[PDB]
């Protein structure tokens, strides 16, 4: 398998700044990564369906990057509705493996 | 009602095939799209009725803009000019926005300012073979055939901007011209899964019913 | 009846030809004519009750077929046409129906959605790779998805009649003949990295018999190259 | 082929010229001179061959099996005739070794 | 000058031909023409001061010479003619004289008076067996008696000029050419148990030079088959 490592699992920032969540794979997965967002009430939806292209209907404050093993997400202007949990999932080999969660929180 | 089902009346339609945005000051914002018809599912199913195609190409770019939030103090900007560089197959390719591969003399580009008609340009049948092959049973990696490679398009601002960030979005319209088609082929039944290959997951033949009578 | 070609002789008794065209000839390439044109007979497959289908990739079957197959390594380019004779010999007590299609540029589909199938699964030398009546699971890394109702191409298997074909109905018919031209986008290709034809045999109505008859029916495929010519010195 | 009229099969009839060995398989016997003999179409197949004073082999191979209906036997037979096709060329008459004698017949 | 034959090309600048006749053509035999006629060049021998001679048995040298030599095992009969080019390249400071004979049916003589010489001593494949300036003793069981003044045949070596020949004199001449027909009593023979020609090279006047020159002179033999045809299918 491939074990995706989201090493932090707890971020904290204020509103208006630039936050980066990182997903680190176990081998080269060749630009097949997806970024999901699970709200605290339970609803899960897809944000980014490659390294760097957005889903339709998701606002332009999100962006992704990466190559090879190391990958990253970016939210440039953090809003109130973006406080949720985030996962990464590769789509290269079998079976599909998901990363660990990452919960955000307001700093002070 | 006799000529509606001809080949030129079937395929010579315009279709949006790509859509991307780019910012000016980011040093990551500039667009890139390799010319192929395998991204959108409604254009791909019409071209995959035939094995060998041969057509001219004609592209049109609808570029708009937006005023991203700056700090303060009286944003007033002049009109913006964009560059749309076409890279023929087997040419240099940029890695950043500021690069020597933009200025090369064999990559034809168009320049266009905001507020005019959109910038059309037309590309003839560029291939070493005699037809674009939609299906290739063989190796060059399986089923790729680098002989039908039409080129790459890159887009960027040329105006250096100081007071306000501006992001711009470009939609590319795609139109075959003077189409010739050989060796018809059955239409696809399963859903498309990937772009490069013809992989699928098996599906039923049709919608079912309760009884044969 | 009893036609001959070189040092090989078969006997027959209607012929469906290509797309209406006949195989014709084209640095300066020259042609081999005496060393090549003969009926290369692949071995027979057994049509049982629990059968699903077979397929042969066509310039791969004659890769180890002798004095044509030895020409494959000495030549880098070339163009060829074919003539196929398929005949199954049952009695008037068996029943069934075959479809004998010849597909130009038949890309196969893998079982895993991300990979592409390996070379040993696409084609064996003079061995029929056979379809399956199930799904091949996605845990298989590099295998061809051999669901027979999709014909390995992701399509409807009933619509395969748009290619040149011939129905072998055991009630009325005994054999098939197909004359196929050279269909490609370039006039001379790489002959080790391209299989420009694929011959499939799919039993639409399965075999049936009563107890006492033979439990199988053999199908014999005979390939004869026409218009064989190569680029070389 | 002296078998039933309801039976169907195929045979090979290979001729190895002098110099080439006996073929040890159906596949390399195919690549030589051969005639594919379909039984259900005709019941006699002729294979002409030179003969002079390795020297040759006239082997024959199962191509397909024998397909037979019900209530028909599957064990059939095959006969073989020989003749001279063109005119021969015989020289230097002698006596045969097949007949001999010790005492006079009386 | 610069004649060519197939995919081989040599260059020359008088030709002695056989017995006045030119090589001409004859179950039903057919001929090979494209696969065969090319200049097969044997490797060069070094003419030193203490040399005695060389000989090549002629349908044995081309036994392993490729696409002619592969035809030897597939064919039981056949008749062939030859054309031989021999050239030695010295300076105008060397001196010598060769005799280039071509002997039909040259039976060799053994060293023991009761046996007959073994096959490995008669001829090597594209290697020159070389004469000797002594006697081979009679304790040797199966060896060819290679006394050069008898030429291995029990005859006078000066009288070898009755065969077709050419004198290579380094003072005046540079090369030799011999066109030899097919000379045999039967029109088609066994080609594994018969060597119907033998090419000998005997230095009558030995090589001499002054100190500073090269201590050897190379001799290059080139054989081209003509009228090659075989009995077969």
């Amino acid at each position: 398998d491939i074990q995706m490592t989201q090493t932090k699992s707890s971020l904290s920032a204020s509103l208006g700044d630039r936050v980066t969540i990182s997903c680190r794979a176990s081998q080269d997965i060749s630009n097949y990564l997806n970024w999901y967002q699970q709200k605290p009430d339970g609803s899960v939806k897809l944000l980014i369906y490659y390294t760097s292209t957005l889903h339709s209907g998701v606002p332009s404050r999100f962006s992704g990057s990466g190559s090879g093993t190391d990958y990253s997400l970016t939210i440039n202007s953090l809003e109130q509705e973006d406080i949720a949990t985030y996962f990464c999932q590769q789509g290269n080999t079998f079976p599909f493996t998901f990363g660990g969660g990452t919960k955000l929180e307001i700093r002070r | 009602s006799r000529s509606e089902s001809s080949i030129e009346n079937f395929l010579c339609r315009s279709a949006c095939v790509y859509y991307a945005t780019y910012t000016n000051n980011s040093k990551k914002g500039f667009a890139e799209w390799v010319i192929n018809t395998r991204q959108v599912a409604q254009l791909r199913r019409k071209l995959e009725l035939f094995t060998y195609l041969r057509f001219d190409l004609e592209l049109t770019f609808v570029i708009t803009s937006a005023q991203q939030p700056s700090t303060a103090s009286s944003v007033d900007a002049p009109v913006q000019t964009h560059q749309i560089m076409y890279v023929p197959p087997g040419g240099p390719v940029p890695t950043k926005v500021k690069d020597y591969a933009w200025q090369t003399s064999t990559n034809p580009s168009v320049f266009w300012t905001e507020g005019n008609a959109p910038p059309r340009m037309s590309i003839p049948f560029i291939s070493i073979g005699n037809a674009y092959s939609c299906f290739y049973d063989g190796w060059t990696v399986y089923g790729i055939n680098t002989l039908n490679n039409m080129g790459t398009l890159y887009m960027r601002h040329v105006n250096e901007a100081g007071q306000g960030p501006i992001k711009s979005t470009v939609r590319i319209y795609f139109k075959p011209k003077h189409v010739k088609a050989w060796v018809p082929r059955p239409p696809r039944l399963c859903q498309y899964e990937k772009q490069k290959n013809v992989n699928f997951s098996p599906i039923g033949v049709t919608t079912s019913r309760t009884d044969i009578i | 009846r009893s036609i001959t070609l070189g040092n090989s002789t078969i006997t027959t008794q209607n012929v469906v030809v290509g797309y209406g065209v006949w195989p014709e000839y084209l640095d300066q390439p020259t042609q081999p004519d005496v060393a090549t044109c003969r009926f290369y007979t692949l071995e027979s497959v057994q049509w049982m009750k629990n059968s699903a289908g077979w397929w042969w990739k066509l310039p791969d079957a004659l890769s180890q077929m002798g004095l044509f197959g030895q020409n494959m390594q000495y030549h880098y380019l070339g163009r060829t046409g074919y003539t196929i004779h398929v005949q199954c010999n049952a009695s008037k007590f068996h029943q069934g129906c075959l479809l004998v299609v010849c597909v130009p540029e038949a890309e196969m589909g893998c079982s895993n959605l991300n990979n592409t199938p390996e070379f040993s699964e696409l084609s064996g030398g003079d061995s029929a790779r056979m379809f399956t009546d199930t799904q091949v699971g996605e845990s298989n890394a590099k295998k061809v998805q051999t669901a027979v109702w999709n014909a390995g191409m992701g399509v409807g298997v009933g619509n395969l009649t748009i290619f040149p074909h011939q129905w072998i109905n055991l009630r009325t018919n005994n054999s098939a003949t197909l004359v196929m031209p050279y269909i490609n986008s370039v006039p001379m290709d790489n002959m080790f990295r391209h299989n420009n034809l694929t011959l499939m045999i799919i039993p639409f109505v399965p075999l049936n018999y009563s107890e006492g008859s033979s439990p199988y029916v053999p199908i014999t495929v005979t390939i004869a190259p026409m218009c064989a010519e190569y680029n070389g010195l | 082929f002296c078998g039933s009229a309801m039976a169907t099969g195929k045979f090979l009839l290979a001729y190895s010229p002098p110099g080439a060995g006996v073929p040890k398989n159906r596949k390399d016997a195919m690549l030589g001179t051969h005639v594919i003999w379909d039984v259900g179409l005709q019941s006699s197949c002729v294979l002409c061959v030179p003969w002079i004073s390795a020297a040759g082999y006239v082997t024959c191979w199962y191509q397909t099996n024998i397909v037979v209906p019900a209530d028909v036997q599957s064990s059939c037979d095959i006969l073989c005739f020989v003749s001279a096709c063109n005119d021969f060329s015989v020289r230097m008459l002698k006596d045969t070794p097949f007949i001999r004698q010790d005492t006079f017949y009386q």
